[PDB]
């Protein structure tokens, strides 16, 4: 009847063990589960995430154990948290993480089980730091197609999701699916920490830590001389004279603005004996 | 790999080196690359056995 | 044995998240785990592990109990997913350790030969990289005490992983990279000074309070002994550099010459082809 868009509050915990045991699966596919609380119908959070086998032999519906959960929330209970399942997941690293077949099979069973059992799929290989990558889905009924098959309400989340709307067999399973939002619920507190946990131990290691001389620059002046020849005459190359050659050519970059900081780069570590020293 | 190419595999794992002088015929699964057992006997189709006969419906006696 | 650890912010987000976890429910103490370790090398690495009930009582400050049925069977989960990853040890987010942490390592010591203790931090403060490790061995004492069981401190260092820092570093997107060969050295240089000497003051302080009170520690004689390695140069008054004066300007020798001699074809660089691009739009349209 009524459907409103999801949005999917994910947790910087259920983040770690998305792209960790889809690491240790690499190249290899995997089947997780995933582990939240349904608020309502507009909005969805995932608390948990946690690791199940990986399938050697190709994932298969009856590759989640159903005592190796009945386990696992008897040690939730013991655990500060003890939250209802809700979804699954898998990773899919040899490709650009689209729902296979298997994963429309344990579709039907797992949307049986829970209400949405919204599908999510993450890839490795896409990028590495500045990228979300991943993927998410939902499925929407096929037996909808004599109902109104264009859901949902306060579209463009997911209209702005259907960009870029990644090549062709991707959105080529928009068919019976329906990707979901995703976004970050603040976790600043440990994310602060995250950033400079990050960055403290790549400064330096103390900041002090770090902190070839004529010869270094006796290899620099190669760059800065014999470059210079080559770099310089290329505006002899725009003299033609005059004028049979196609022009504009700029060749004033890159090597001018790389002097430029190799100046920088020596002057300052050599300001180390005025800044360290006194 | 019968598929032409070639891979790097620790000793198996499970039927120990014992047998054989290197062999061919054996199992193995997908792109796991182990070897569950040692798997005899040579090949291959028709090159293997040419013709089977059981016996001839006559005796030396028909001369 | 162990000589440096290697900590994720994966794993050590698994005591921070945690940390959520009890820290609604409280009350007291902190939040313990028992710690899985990637081990291949001499070098230790940490890549995941579980959070473990816990509680240390006051009174009865010796009192410490693990859930051992949570630690046998949710390891052959782990197993099973992973058979590279095990049980190295223990952890828990400190700030410091009570006398009754002896007792929680000498009792997992059937699942590892020795059981490396991890102190993390749930909040940043101070006074640069964060957390801590400790080893367990026995060194007994020069002074003749009964056999001495104290954690030596095990330097800790950050370390990263494929496909790990997809939503990691995603999420700050507010840090400028780097950058490295103008700021990024000189921002340390002025920190070089300030967590360079705050620690000489702090602990020549300390040093001082020694023979006021607080002694033993003698150290000994560690002490001491760097210090002097230390003075190599003290640098005292004023600076001993007769013999490093005209090498002082002789390292700055080619580094101002080449500044000189860079600054002036790149000027003729951006100088003349800035003057010819310039005229050749401008004058020739108008
Ligand atoms: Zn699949």
């Amino acid at each position: 009847a009524v459907d409103t868009a999801e949005q999917v509050y994910i947790s910087s915990l259920a983040l770690l063990k998305m792209l960790k045991h889809g690491r240790a699966g690499v190249p290899m596919e995997v089947m997780g589960l995933m582990l939240g609380e349904f608020v309502d119908d507009y909005t969805v959070r995932v608390i948990d995430v946690f690791a199940m086998p990986q399938s050697g032999t190709g994932v298969s519906v009856e590759a989640v154990d159903p005592v190796f959960q009945a386990k696992m929330l008897d040690m939730l209970k013991q655990t500060g948290r003890p939250e209802m399942v809700v979804g699954w997941y898998h990773s899919h690293p040899g490709f650009g993480c689209w729902l296979s077949g298997v994963d429309i099979n344990t579709q039907q069973s797992f949307e049986a089980l829970s209400e949405r059992a919204v599908a999510v799929v993450v890839d490795p290989i896409q990028s590495v730091k500045g990228k979300v990558v991943i993927d998410a889905f939902r499925l929407i009924n096929a037996n909808m197609m004599v109902l109104g098959h264009e859901p949902r309400q306060t579209t463009s989340n997911l209209g702005h999701l259907n960009k870029p709307s990644i090549q062709a067999l991707i959105h080529g399973l928009n068919r019976h699916y329906y990707s979901i939002t995703i976004n970050y619920r603040k976790n600043e507190l440990e994310q602060k920490m995250l950033l400079n946990l990050h960055k403290k131990s790549w400064m330096e290691g103390l900041t002090l830590q770090d902190y070839v001389v004529k010869e270094m620059l006796e290899l620099a002046k190669n760059y800065n001389k014999a470059v210079e020849e080559e770099d310089k005459m290329t505006p002899e190359q725009l003299a033609i004279k005059n004028v049979g050659k196609q022009d504009p050519k700029r060749h004033l970059e890159e090597h001018v603005d790389v002097l430029m900081t190799s100046n920088i780069v020596q002057c300052l570590a050599a300001m180390l004996d005025t800044v360290v020293f006194k | 790999t019968s598929t032409r190419q070639t891979y790097f595999l620790p000793v198996i794992g499970l039927v120990d080196a014992e047998k054989l002088k290197p062999g061919d015929l054996v199992g193995v699964n997908k792109d796991s690359y182990l070897i569950l057992e040692t798997l005899p006997t040579e090949y291959d189709s028709r090159v293997k056995a040419m013709e089977v006969d059981e016996r001839p419906t006559e005796q030396y006696s028909d001369i | 044995a162990v000589q440096k650890v290697v900590v994720h912010p994966l794993v050590l987000l698994s005591v921070v998240d945690h940390f959520n976890r009890i820290g609604k429910v409280g009350n007291q103490k902190r939040v313990v785990g028992v710690l899985l370790g990637s081990w291949q090398k001499k070098v230790l690495d940490v890549s995941n592990s579980f959070a473990v009930p816990f509680d240390e009582d006051d009174k009865d400050d010796s009192v410490w109990f693990l859930d051992h049925d949570y630690l046998e069977n949710m390891y052959g989960m782990f197993k099973k997913v992973n058979a590279r990853e095990r049980i190295v040890g223990w952890y828990h987010t400190g700030p410091k350790l009570h006398k009754n942490d002896i007792a929680i390592n000498e009792l997992m010591k059937r699942y590892c030969p020795n059981s490396v203790l991890v102190i993390i931090d749930v909040k940043p403060k101070d006074l640069g990289l964060p957390t801590e490790a400790y080893i367990s061995v026995e060194e007994v004492h020069d002074d003749g005490t009964p056999t001495s069981k104290t954690f030596e401190h095990v330097t800790s260092e950050i370390g990263a992983e494929e496909a790990e820092e997809v939503g990691v570093e995603h999420l700050l997107r507010d840090i400028k990279d780097t950058t490295v060969g103008t700021l990024s050295q000189r921002i340390t240089n002025q920190v070089h000074g300030l967590k360079g000497l705050n620690s000489k003051l702090l602990d020549i302080r300390s040093y001082l309070e020694k023979v006021a009170t607080g002694k033993l520690p003698i150290n000994h004689q560690i002490i001491y002994q760097l210090q002097d390695v230390f003075n190599l140069l003290p640098d005292v008054s004023l600076q001993e550099f007769v013999k490093a004066f005209y090498l002082k300007t002789n390292d700055q020798m080619v580094v101002v010459y080449l500044a000189s001699l860079i600054r002036s074809v790149v000027a003729l660089h951006n100088l003349i082809n800035n003057k010819i691009a310039n005229r050749d739009a401008e004058k020739k349209e108008g």
